[PDB]
């Protein structure tokens, strides 16, 4: 396939170190000048590097010159980006990309600098009810709390249900914790027999929680 | 350096009208060396015209783009709910290779009054200290929305937190979680707690509301 996919983000203490990795398919590699960018939670776009067809020139953003070292193995497909001194200033997602008539992008890594420490969530359920139903449908979810850093993923029934879902973007918390719920709305007819499972997984922790979400036992609705 | 000013920062429109983007550049990009993107969430921005105005492939006809020297234009001529998005301009005429700050393109529809429901904590999360109590606000526009949390008819203030989905890429329409969390010990001294919604689609404000350890 003609593609780019990145590897190698994380969390880092400040003034440490990563190299990201961005392997092509698909085109030819060495006939293009390749780059990156990154583009910090909530904000927009800044170059961060080029690299010309062989190496033999490479341009920097002036906040990252001296820092920042951008190579490539021509023979291996492989664009790289060599990061020291890294600085909370540098928290981003951090794109590949080839710039012609198409383009082709890496999905993005993200690089999170701190001394915090890595920590796994707790995965709630929100059970349905009748007071989470309306006329034919009930709305369920996970909330997934105190977590660091970002990301969690959460999917529903292993990847099986995804109409209806919305996975909330996370808060960070005044601890300094991120939480986040995910719901789903599903027919209320069949809570009874339907099995509904949010799979949680922070790869910053190698977490992965699978909450099985189950219908409250109610007394208070009308009997029937 | 080429400086790139986008306006405006944010426009609202309906499907079906002309949305008009600027970047203006601090000096003069002679060659036509200016790109438009689109960026989705959670995605990489997807390249629409490049040279000015060379439309890329398998970009619809409605986005085009034109200027030269120092004035730019996006234009999408008749718009999709698809067509949410932050745009993008960048200059490759000069390092450092430089972005405008971005358009961001929120698409218009109908009022949807929120489904609103509410969800006590988990016994599971109460053995451990802290109580979250969820007030979800479902499918619903335009944005604004007021959610004000009661415990027995007090207004609490300061212990929540909101979060908002992105629009909807197909109906337009934002959720919004409201969190309210207590210690333990807090949530057993009252019974009633309540989630107040505003919002335009209602006719009046809606409270959701239990009492602790019913069922």
């Amino acid at each position: 396939q003609v593609q780019l996919v990145e590897s190698g983000g994380g969390l880092v203490q400040p003034g440490g170190s990563l190299r990201l990795s961005c392997a092509a398919s698909g085109f030819t590699f060495t006939n293009y000048y390749m780059h990156w960018v990154r583009q910090a939670p909530g904000k927009g776009l800044e170059w961060v590097s080029t690299i010309a067809y062989d190496g033999s020139s490479t341009y920097y953003a002036d906040s990252v010159k001296g820092r920042f070292t951008i190579s490539r193995d021509n023979s291996k497909n492989t664009l790289y980006l060599q990061m020291n001194s890294l600085r909370a200033e540098d928290t981003a997602v951090y794109y590949c990309a080839r710039w012609f008539t198409d383009d082709i992008w890496g999905q993005g890594t993200l690089v999170t600098v701190s001394s915090a420490s890595t920590k796994g969530p707790s995965v709630f359920p929100l059970a349905p009810s009748s007071k989470s139903t309306s006329g034919g449908t009930a709305a369920l979810g996970c909330l997934v709390k105190d977590y660091f850093p970002e990301p969690v993923t959460v999917s529903w029934n292993s990847g099986a249900l995804t109409s209806g879902v919305h996975t909330f973007p996370a808060v960070l918390q005044s601890s300094g914790l991120y939480s986040l719920s995910s719901v789903v709305t599903v027919p209320s007819s069949s809570l009874g027999t339907q099995t509904y499972i949010c799979n949680v997984n922070h790869k910053p922790s190698n977490t992965k929680v699978d909450k099985k979400v189950e219908p409250k036992s109610e007394f208070l609705v009308p009997r029937g | 350096d080429i400086v790139l000013t986008q306006s405006p920062a944010t426009l609202s429109l309906s499907p079906g009208e002309r949305a008009t983007l600027s970047c203006r550049a601090s000096q003069s990009i002679s060659s036509n060396e200016l790109a438009w993107y689109q960026q989705k969430p959670g995605q990489a921005p997807r390249l629409l015209i490049y040279d000015t105005s060379n439309r890329a492939t398998g970009v619809p006809a409605r986005f085009s783009g034109s200027g030269s020297g120092t004035d730019f234009t996006l234009t999408i001529s008749s718009l999709e709910p698809e067509d949410f998005a932050v745009y993008y301009c960048q200059q490759y005429y000069s390092y450092p290779i430089t972005f405008g700050q971005g358009t961001k393109v929120e698409i218009k529809r109908t009022v949807a009054a929120p489904s609103v429901f509410i969800f006590p904590p988990s016994d599971e999360q109460l053995k451990s200290g802290t109580a979250s109590v969820v007030c979800l606000l479902n499918n619903f526009y335009p944005r604004e929305a007021k959610v004000q949390w009661k415990v027995d008819n007090a207004l609490q203030s300061g212990n929540s937190q909101e979060s908002v989905t992105e629009q909807d890429s197909k109906d337009s329409t934002y959720s919004l979680s409201s969190t309210l969390t207590l210690s333990k010990a807090d949530y057993e001294k009252h019974k009633v707690y309540a989630c107040e919604v505003t919002h335009q689609g209602l006719s009046s404000p809606v409270t959701k509301s239990f009492n602790r350890g019913e069922a």
